[PDB]
């Protein structure tokens, strides 16, 4: 009686794949169906070891180990699309390493995933994230603010903010997070009994000046 | 305001209150006699008034005093309330 | 106004008539009994009671409801000239 | 098999199988009648299905109406309890509508009830509504949030587009394939 | 066969079996007399037809009109009353006008109640309709908007074209081949 | 084996399941009846049975509604019990909505009853609104607060993005095994 | 055996036990229905039992809630009472909220009362609150106070963060080993 007899009529939602720890991983997709699938497990309907498994959740496990082992490395997000052969995404400009590091870091990721045969590593550049998210941004015509520091960019999206704003807000950013992760651009959403948006002047015998970005913000009025 | 209210109430309180009492003995002395009347068949109408008077009377007497404690103490307290503000 | 007085005054009037019949009924096992004089002891009582009882509202009713408003200048006056 | 529940009526019966069947519990509904319908599942999911319908808090509630709350039998009938039937009779009719309109599969509105204050002697203030509502896959949700403003925006005599939240969402994947049966 | 549903009204029914033949599911009609109809299926389709009771929310509830909340039995109505009854009214005779319409298939009306407020004391407010209609495939609804307009605007003392919304639809493929049964 | 709790309700008997099932006590449910649930232990879980129950304060009680202190059965109802009962009816119809939100599993909500005084003569003060829910795992909670803002905000008269709290948490970890027996 | 208690409640004598049995003292319920329950000890343990017993005044008083005072069925209601009820209703129900929250298993909440008073001709005083509760152990205690008074701030009209005090503990140690049997 193999597993994958004992999943469902639907076979290629799952994906069944032998470890060199002489354990069976299932593959899936989303939450819904990693509980339909660890149910048979814990249930018992199925005698021999096995484990069930997923993106989100090698994620944070890869990264809880990172951060003991290689405390300063930067880093984006390791991709799945492949189970058999992982993609890590490393920062060129940020991290100095030797080939020779390089390739101990692969052998020692390779130790983490007894399901896979190798692990690729590849640098990315950063200026091309900044730039993708903030095209992303002026593309859906979204006001926003931008804000850099050594090590993040921050963009900072606040007011009194339309329905139709947020609905298209949202899906942007939920569909870059799952390409470059959390760790190097944040979103910030907030809605403020603000007009203006975020932008703030002040009046001087010249007329207008741009303010600076700040905490405080007037309530208006109008 | 609340004090007003609160004022206005107190008055038809207080009638209820004193009025009661002597309602109550003129219903209870009414009912007696009018069922003796049945149950001795005798067609007299001022024997309720005769007995009446006397139970109203007996019982001014024994009220006599509470009477003035209460409205002595609600008229200074009214007058309190006029007056006091600051 | 006397219709706004009466729908004012209708609750206390409904229980005074209620009253007086079911003390008029309880006469008929007792026909000696004076069933006019017994209501005189009893209705001022009640009066006050139920009075008592709706007096609250008295008070957003009256400031209220029946106030006369600016607003309503236009239609009792216009200018013949 | 064990007993879950006993004595529900037919629509809180069959919310509670969708949401068994969904995380791959096997359930059982039996009518007796006068008793109701009662729910029954295998021993190896007993501490599931126990866990699901904690989490859930199931068997659901009955919809509450604002209606429910002011019954016309009463004797006397204020200003307010009227006012709120009428908003609360409203309320219902465009929930109705909406559903009508292509793709929208359910939906819910909620209007701004003045009627906490009787408004005698001051200015009546202005109209608030929000509306919720779900959508067949692959609609262009942004597009359609202007259509369900423009149709609200006419219903009552003094709206803004400013004063209309408008929240969609799409329907979740299909559950097609049945449970497996334990072994 | 797993029973599904009990007891339902023939219109209800009718509705359910709708919305099952829609999704490839085929479904069976009994008839209990003074217990109403019931609806049942095969067990292969018995999870699907669960799933779809559940997303649609069927059996669907009865339509709601406000003359129902001023029910005339009473003795008494105040002028609130006799004023919604009227607009209720007139609200269901413009979508029955509007139904003989060449092509419309259905419709749906609403009126601003601004009742909602006695306007005692101040000048009342301008009338908004707003209306929703389905049309028979083929059919220029950018032409046939003005028509819909200029009809309404007479129907009241007072109304602007600004003050008029309409929204359009067209009618779904046609459900003409049966499902298959299952094996 | 020990009986712990007898004459139980059934939503109040799962509650206790649930929670004994979460410590590794295995827990029988029997009916009786008119007599109610009783709940049963084996001996060497006594002990722990008995803790978990005190420490969590077992049975749970019934959840407390404001429209039950002041019941519509009333002879008669100041402006003051009118005016809770709506809004202790605005409550409900709030959280069943949110319930409806993709993700969310359950939600609490409160108002501020501003009722304490009548406000007769004083000029209203401005409403304030709280929110509690509970979401499935993985979602963006920061990206989800805005929606749930969004939507509040217009269902009163007068409120300010200010004035809002919202407070969300994530779902635990699933109960999915069972308990061992003891030797 | 000797008898210390008889006639307790369900809720009483289950309380009785828990205390017994952390001190080492083994006990036993006995049921006689209509009479209640009993508890009885053994000899070399008597002593002891009453001497605890003494201590934490078993068994148990019944809670106390505001409402009782003023019972809902009376014919008459000043204005005191009815306000007594509404803040006797909204602190259970705030009880009743937190306990929702992640990891908190018990808590308690006191609302000032202006209620005795009238605040007659008076700017009335705004309101203050406390709050009592009991988390699991490992909880960034400080980290949590925050939570509860952003969520406590925003539920009633005018409250000021210096005027809600929060107080926190962590659930003590696990009972889970029996007690030893005299010999
Ligand atoms: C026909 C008698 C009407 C009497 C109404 C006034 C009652 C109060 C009389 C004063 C107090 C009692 N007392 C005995 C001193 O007269
Ligand atoms: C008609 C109300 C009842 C009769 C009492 C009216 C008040 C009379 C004055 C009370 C004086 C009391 N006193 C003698 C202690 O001063």
């Amino acid at each position: 009686a193999e597993l994958d007899s004992l999943l469902g009529q639907e076979k290629e939602r799952f994906q069944v794949l032998p470890g060199r720890d002489k354990m069976l991983y299932v593959a899936a997709q989303n939450e819904r169906d990693t509980l339909w699938a660890r149910q048979v497990l814990a249930r018992g309907d199925y005698d021999k070891n096995a484990r069930v498994i997923n993106e989100n959740e090698e994620n944070k496990r890869i990264s809880i180990w990172l951060d003991t082992y290689y405390p300063q490395l930067a880093y984006y997000r390791i991709h799945f699309d492949e189970p058999r052969k992982p993609v890590f995404w490393l920062s060129r400009q940020r991290n100095t390493m030797s080939k020779k590091e390089l390739e101990v870091l692969s052998q020692k990721l390779r130790a983490l995933m007894p399901y896979a045969d190798s692990v690729n590593i590849t640098l990315m550049d950063d200026v091309t994230a900044a730039g993708q998210a903030e095209a992303g941004l002026k593309q859906q015509a979204l006001p926003y603010s931008r804000r850099n520091h050594k090590g993040g960019v921050t963009f900072v999206i606040q007011g009194a903010l339309d329905d139709v704003e947020i609905l298209r807000a949202r899906q942007f950013v939920d569909s870059y997070y799952r390409t470059w992760g959390g760790r190097y651009v944040q979103f910030a959403i907030e809605l403020k009994d603000d007009w203006l948006k975020g932008r703030s002047f002040q009046y001087g015998a010249e007329g207008y000046i741009k303010m600076s970005p700040g905490h405080w913000y007037f309530p208006s009025p109008l | 305001m609340d004090d007003l209210v609160f004022a206005g109430n107190k008055a038809l309180y207080l009638v209820l209150i004193l009025s009661g009492w002597p309602t109550i003995v003129a219903t209870i002395i009414g009912l007696l006699v009018g069922l003796f009347q049945t149950v001795t068949q005798l067609q007299e109408q001022t024997l309720p008034f005769g007995i009446k008077l006397l139970g109203v009377c007996l019982c001014l007497f024994l009220l006599s005093g509470w009477y003035g404690e209460v409205l002595l103490s609600y008229g200074r307290q009214v007058i309190f309330l006029a007056l006091a503000k600051g | 106004v006397a219709q706004n007085a009466l729908v004012l005054a209708s609750p206390v009037v409904l229980v005074l008539l209620l009253s007086e019949v079911f003390l008029g009924l309880l006469s008929r096992f007792a026909p000696q009994m004076n069933a006019f004089a017994i209501s005189l002891t009893v209705k001022s009582g009640i009066a006050v009671l139920i009075m008592l009882l709706y007096f609250s509202p008295v008070l957003p009713d009256n400031v209220l409801r029946l106030s006369f408003q600016a607003t309503g200048l236009s239609s009792w006056f216009y200018e013949r000239g | 098999d064990k007993d879950l529940l006993k004595g529900l009526d037919q629509e809180q019966a069959n919310e509670v199988i969708a949401v068994l069947q969904m995380h791959n519990i096997e359930a059982n509904k039996i009518d007796s009648g006068k008793l109701g319908y009662s729910i029954t599942v295998a021993e190896p999911d007993f501490t599931a299905a126990v866990y699901w319908i904690k989490t859930y808090q199931l068997p659901p509630r009955p919809r509450v109406e604002i209606a429910q709350m002011f019954p016309a039998d009463s004797l006397v009938s204020s200003p307010r309890a009227e006012k709120a039937r009428l908003y609360s009779a409203i309320e219902q009719r465009l929930e109705q509508s909406l559903q009508t309109m292509e793709g929208v599969l359910s939906a819910r509105v909620h209007i701004s009830y003045d009627i906490d204050a009787g408004e005698n002697g001051r200015p009546p203030k202005p109209v608030h509504l929000s509306a919720l509502a779900v959508y067949e896959r692959g609609s262009p949700l942004a597009h359609q949030i202007s259509d369900i403003k423009r149709f609200l925006k006419n219903s009552f005599a003094d709206v803004d587009y400013d004063n209309i939240s408008v929240v969609l969402s799409e329907r979740s994947d299909a559950q097609l394939q049945a449970p497996g049966t334990p072994v």
